[PDB]
DNA sequence: GCATGTGTTCTAATTAGAACGCATG
DNA sequence: GCATGTGTTCTAATTAGAACGCATG
């Protein structure tokens, strides 16, 4: 995926499951702050959702995967997100020639296990990044699948999984979403 | 529909079958008079690949684990005229109260068929034929019935192996092959009583026998327990090959690798109705060769 | 010795067999193509019966126990053309140390054998065809092959299964039947090294087999005891369609009554060489019907 | 098996095997004395005995079988004397037409099993006759005919040849020559 | 209204593997 | 001059058979 020029650069059209990132967009500067409409879609109870629905909604520039953060919102299994994820992913691609950039991202709070992992990477066809954000200690880690080339490219701190067991548990996103949404504007529009 | 083939432009077909069990897919489809290009067949079972490899002779490629297949693997085996599959029921079929649904312990591997089947559809502006069907029980969650049906994008047909077996077998089936709704119709040479699937001797006590599971408290009939066969005025279990008989396989399909009554049964017990799977196949010989 | 019968006054032939085991006498008889009018088999084992009456049908009466036949039983079931029969050698072979002779233990049956055949020989004065034939082991105390002998008024024939067997099973043949101590020969269909009785992909590491007992150790080769195969680059033991193969038998001959491993080899390892009697029955088709 | 008159009832010929009963059969006068040499055959050892060599000893009246009494060892089983006995009586058989009348018996000392004793019955083809003492299995008519005492197997517990032994040879005498 | 099932687990019987044996080419 | 054999026994796993379970035509 080459870069695209400035002057050609469209609003990101956002497919958003699980979790609602609108806030996160807007704040970075991928969406207007007011749209009539809307580019951003949300849907959470994606169990009756079929491919006719997701091409209705237009075709889509990002598809957006999250598990919920650690707590006791765990009412469906932990895979349950991630196969439904590569299930609408599937519907959301375009074409096989391909108008335009189309990225995805897949994000993880911590909340499956080693068998959910390697099931994960197996599908996703790339096994994860970790980030720290950890500038001020072992403090508040996310892993994510992305075809996002800089989120791939790029390597930055490194941690042991030995300590990164230990501070699953640690619950009992400034920097986050700063750090690999940002290298998405050398696609799109930059509003601010 | 899929457009017609001439029968000259037709071509071997080239099979990945997906928990291969004992081959049935394989006995069905040479039994049928199709000519077999290849079958590439995903099982872990030790006894099962033994079957599908002494009596089919070596023309099946076994690819263990189906979770170490990869992309590139289906494009080098490739390409695939078919794709068969029947997941595992452990933790799907109402006869487990344990059982741990479709997103935990075996029930998840469903996925691994959804996952190979897509690596496997030819590519957009390519109709060459393409068919897939998969299996499973109908006793399952009705969660998992409808979860199941929206990553096959699919609806299923339910065959009972009741119409040209002699056992209760209801068994759900997706897929896309030719008239899969179609009336079921047996024919002149099902054992459709249990008495035609007995040896010299042995008497039926029933003309049709309950649902065949892995364990063996599935041969005693009922909430009475009967032994379901007589011979010499005593009651008696089913025997290995009349259990075969039952289940449409070769007589002796199972007298491999030491196996006694218990391995054989659990073998059998999981596999296809091999009539109905007839049934199904059927319409695929307008498509392929035939030798 | 005895003179030939015209091919229209031959009838077909009435055999008593004793200690019938899984009735290798009838079906060498069959594979011969001789005519069999009555078959009365002595056997008292349930799966051994249950052997013969599936894999034959029903022709044969059997009528248990051999010490309860009377001489009413042996005058009412007869008259008997062909008498033949091999009595337990538990106690007799030297493969058990803890024998017990002839003369007491399981080794007294022999006498059962010698006590109807002397009910079962035509009257002085009557020349019409009568043949009899024993087995047993070579495996035994000197004074038991004398006694044996003595009582029977004949001597051995020893014959070895290794030359139309792929296994070492030497026995002695005490009998009067035309030309047993003839030298024999192969033929085409004889299966001579143990790789000709195997499975499809399973390898064979020797030609002939030591000679095959009811213990599964005697499927180990040698000082050594290795597993005489090896398939997937693994060692492993005989399957029980190679130990009928290897017997002569005709393959699932023992998939009868729910048998594991351990039955159908208790049963196997006792038989006879099916090439072997084929040897010594092949001139009684001039004596009998054929069809 | 009809009786014999008086004048034609020659001498027997006895087979008497693992027992010399010479001496007992004597008594009762069907053996003239001295040398004679057709009158009984005696042979303690058999295992090597074929059907040529007792028809090479003439024909037989009667086979007398026995086994050893009490003995203080045996170097054989306890069947093993029944069995050889039935081997050789089919030898000693005359041929289906019958000249004159032939007999025979087995003598038991209680020396065998309820295991071999019921083999005993179905070789001899009848069940055992008791003689209070020693079960007998014999051809002679007036041994299983008559009188007898009855016995349980309590006396068999408690046990565990002049006159009573000889009782059972008596009836033989009305078949052949009395020598007094 | 109530009987049924591509299985697990528990517990009881039953069964595998090899040591054992030594006369005899 | 060492190896072989129509089996038994003992021990140790490997079963076999049934209880368990309840949503649902
Ligand atoms: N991870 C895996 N990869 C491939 N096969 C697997 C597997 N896990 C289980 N299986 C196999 O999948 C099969 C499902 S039972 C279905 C058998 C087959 N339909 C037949 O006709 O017999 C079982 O034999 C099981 O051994
Ligand atoms: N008392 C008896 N009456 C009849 N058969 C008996 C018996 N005791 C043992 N047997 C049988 O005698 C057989 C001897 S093994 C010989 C088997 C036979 N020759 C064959 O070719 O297979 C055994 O099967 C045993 O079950
Ligand atoms: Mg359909
Ligand atoms: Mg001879």
């Amino acid at each position: 995926f080459e870069t695209v020029p400035v002057w050609r650069r469209q609003p990101v059209r956002v497919l958003s499951l699980f979790e609602d990132i609108k806030k996160e967009l807007t704040s970075l500067g991928f969406l207007e702050s007011g749209s009539d409409p809307g580019q951003l879609k949300h849907v959470v109870d994606v169990t009756d959702t079929v491919r006719k629905d997701v091409e209705e909604w237009g075709p889509f520039d990002l598809v957006y995967g999250a598990t919920p953060p650690l707590g006791h919102t765990c009412d469906r299994p932990p895979s349950w997100y991630l196969f439904q994820f590569h299930r609408l992913l599937q519907y959301a691609r375009p074409k096989p020639g391909s108008p335009r950039p189309f990225f995805w991202m897949f994000v993880d709070n911590l909340v499956l296990n080693k068998e959910d992992l390697d099931v994960a990477s197996r599908f996703l066809e790339m096994e994860p990044v970790t980030i720290p954000d950890v500038h001020g200690g072992s403090l508040q880690a996310v892993r994510v699948w992305s075809n996002i080339p800089a989120i791939r490219s790029r390597h930055w701190a490194l941690v042991s999984e030995e300590e990164l067991s230990l501070l699953a548990q640690n619950k009992q996103p400034t920097k986050l979403v700063k750090n690999c949404f940002l290298p998405l504007r050398e696609y799109f529009k930059y509003f601010s | 529909l899929y457009p017609a083939i001439p029968a000259a432009r037709r071509r071997p077909i080239r099979v990945l079958s997906l928990f291969d069990g004992i081959a049935t897919g394989y006995l069905v489809l040479k039994e049928l008079g199709i000519k077999v290009g290849k079958y590439v067949a995903s099982e872990v079972c030790e006894e099962s690949i033994a079957v599908g490899t002494v009596k089919h002779e070596g023309n099946i490629k076994y690819v263990n684990d189906v979770r170490n297949i990869t992309k590139k693997n289906i494009e080098e085996w490739g390409p695939f005229d078919l794709v068969i599959g029947g997941s595992p029921c452990n933790d799907l079929s109402n006869v487990n109260p344990a059982r741990k649904g479709l997103y935990e312990g075996t029930g998840r591997l469903f996925f691994e068929f959804y996952h190979l089947l897509n690596y496997s559809r030819p590519k957009e502006g390519d109709d060459r034929p393409f068919f897939w069907m998969f299996e499973n029980v109908v006793a399952m969650k009705v969660g998992d019935k409808r979860d199941i049906s929206r990553f096959l994008e699919c609806n299923p047909v339910m065959i009972d192996a009741i119409k040209v077996s002699a056992a209760h077998r209801a068994r759900y089936f997706w897929g896309n092959l030719p008239g899969m709704n179609r009336p079921v119709i047996a024919s002149k040479n099902d054992k459709l009583e249990l008495q035609d699937c007995l040896e010299y001797n042995r008497i039926a006590k029933l003309k049709k026998v309950q649902t065949i599971t892995t364990a063996s408290n599935s041969i005693k009939q009922g909430k009475n327990q009967l032994f379901p066969v007589v011979m010499n005025g005593k009651e008696d279990v089913l025997w290995c090959t009349e259990l075969e008989r039952i289940f449409g396989f070769p007589v002796h399909y199972t007298d491999v690798s030491n196996m006694g009554r218990g391995a054989r049964q659990k073998l059998l017990g999981r596999s296809w109705s091999v009539p109905v799977i007839r049934h199904l196949f059927a319409p695929l010989k307008d498509y392929f060769a035939c030798e």
